[PDB]
């Protein structure tokens, strides 16, 4: 095929803040179309005047919606431990994310979730052959 | 908390006998010393000199169809000479003398209400003489 | 019967503040299907640098569209008194909160209520099978 | 019926301020299926941290939308006039306000009325039975 | 035929400022079915407390979307001359407003207008038979 | 016919900044049904109390949305020539504008451009027969 867009895996670990234990790698799934979406670069660029740029520092972010699973609690998915995350699409690209922290939390009803996730950097594996 | 009764809890504010309600309640409370830097020393010192006098700040409203005669009655009362008694919405019975009391009244911008900043110090008895 | 994503049953046990009378607990049901809304965590990060988290507090979040009962005054779902709230699911899950406070008060037309619930912590019951 | 969420009477009272001439109870009807909304808790919370509350004052709020009578003058619907409001819903319950003060006018066509209402209070009669 | 909601008469009376002309009354149509606005009291009121309120100062205000005559300068719907309005609606009542000033202009594609008018106040003249 | 409200002709003059070379003035067209809009008034009110207003200075604007011409540049429709434009609608008014100023430059896919011009005076012709 790989010729279609879209997720194909995602596999969240949860690591327990007070206990360190780890949980996982749970698999996961989409609550609806919406697919993950990621920013690799760490410095984010700005227009100053003629041709120049000014540069700032930021973070590797990534935007995960997902449906939480029903063994793991809510607050886990909203800022209260920490998450490695790892998606896959169809096309071969796989994403990797260590030691992120979710960043801001919103209300859910208990089912769909929408995590904003910051880390130092994410890692891209672009499939076989690539410049 | 969840059930706080607020006028329940503070005290209605009044100054020398007459009564108002209050919009804000501060303190200026301290304890000053010395401090010593001697020249060339990786040392320093401090020396307890007394009592820091107290005051407080007050903001009362005047929003009545009559803001204009209760702010002229309060007005004649805090220009009365010497120090009398107030009651600080969050501090009780106290002996104060007011120390400046500006009222803003506007008309063509907020007509109705009428507002009056106070400033008190703890004013102590003495006794004339040498004491 | 599982694989139902919806609310099964909803508990609120009301407290007024002036006579501590307890009132409930009354079941009560949706306007409509949206579903109530959950935060657990109490900290809540907030990205600082290329990979760090800046950790703010905050609180036990919950949102809940819920029809008001006609036995029960309206005041009381605005404020004017203090909530206990339980919520069952139909996937086993079951949130209870206790010492509520409805943080910010709206208008209503008499009918349905969305109350914005702030407490301590949310406890969470995560059906049988856990990790 | 009792099983219908709707108004059914509403009643208008209008005093003139220049002259304190009474005029109604006028009856009135709506302009669309919008119904007027309340809110009487006059204290207004608001989230502070781990599970406290932060406690203002505020005024029992109503919204009227309703089509003008053609009998009294558009300025009385805009805050040139004081009144006096009584909303019966079909399922029993009644809103009684009194000493109202349209809050913020807004441009009208001439037929359909939006009235902002505060009030120091606003009583409810809860249909027979009641907690 | 009473019982019908729509504007049946506007007559603008166009005054120059430079030369102290007067144009009109020419009558004047709608470019669609939307209806102008009035406001006819002086002071706007605003909630203060538990149930007083802070009385501002403010205009007469009308709001009327017009077709532009094509023997009049689009200038004079712009604020480049003083404005005379009176509209008759369906059910009998006249607004009619003197000394206009077209408070905010804004493009317009050279057919439909709509004047923002400010006056001292403007009268209503209230089908026969008032209170 | 003259009973349709559109745009017939749009006459565009292009002078060249660092060369001074005029070009035009080039027809154009419409690249949808949006037409151009204007505004002449210099001075532009505010409203200010009972009935008064406090006058600002302005600048006679124009807003007009065309089709690049595939023979001039894309520059000199985003600030960077001078514009002479000239717009005839179907009922006979004719508006003239010289010595333009594109004053708000915005991304532009290569087709459909907005000018927003400003001018020190716009004139307009009136159809035959005037007041």
């Amino acid at each position: 095929c790989n010729k279609q867009n879209g997720v194909k895996n995602i596999l969240i670990t949860f690591t327990d803040c007070d206990t360190q234990e780890v949980i996982g790698p749970i698999s996961h799934e989409q609550p609806d179309d919406t697919l993950p979406t990621y920013k690799n670069c760490a410095w984010t660029n700005t227009a100053l005047t003629n041709g120049y740029v000014q540069r700032s520092a930021s973070n590797a972010t990534m935007t995960l919606p997902v449906v939480r699973d029903l063994r793991v609690p809510l607050a886990f998915y909203q800022g209260c431990a920490q998450v490695d995350v790892q998606v896959e699409k169809f096309d071969g690209t796989v994403m990797t994310l260590t030691e992120g922290a979710v960043v801001e939390p919103e209300e859910s009803d208990g089912r769909s979730v929408t995590m904003n996730i910051v880390a130092s950097e994410i890692d891209e594996l672009l499939p076989p052959g690539s410049l | 908390g969840p059930c706080y009764n607020p006028d329940a809890e503070y005290l209605p504010a009044s100054f020398k006998g007459f009564s108002f309600d209050a919009d804000s309640s501060d303190s200026d409370h301290g304890r000053n010393g010395a401090e010593a830097e001697f020249v060339f020393g990786e040392r320093t010192g401090y020396a307890d000199l007394g009592i820091k006098i107290k005051s407080y700040q007050l903001r009362a409203r005047f929003q009545t169809n009559d803001h204009i005669a209760q702010t002229n009655a309060f007005i004649a009362v805090l220009e009365s000479p010497g120090p009398g008694l107030l009651v600080h919405p969050t501090r009780g019975t106290v002996f104060a003398a007011c120390r400046s009391a500006r009222v803003t009244d506007s008309k063509v911008d907020a007509a109705g209400v009428t507002y009056v900043e106070l400033d008190f110090v703890e004013a102590n008895s003495v006794l004339s003489g040498f004491g």
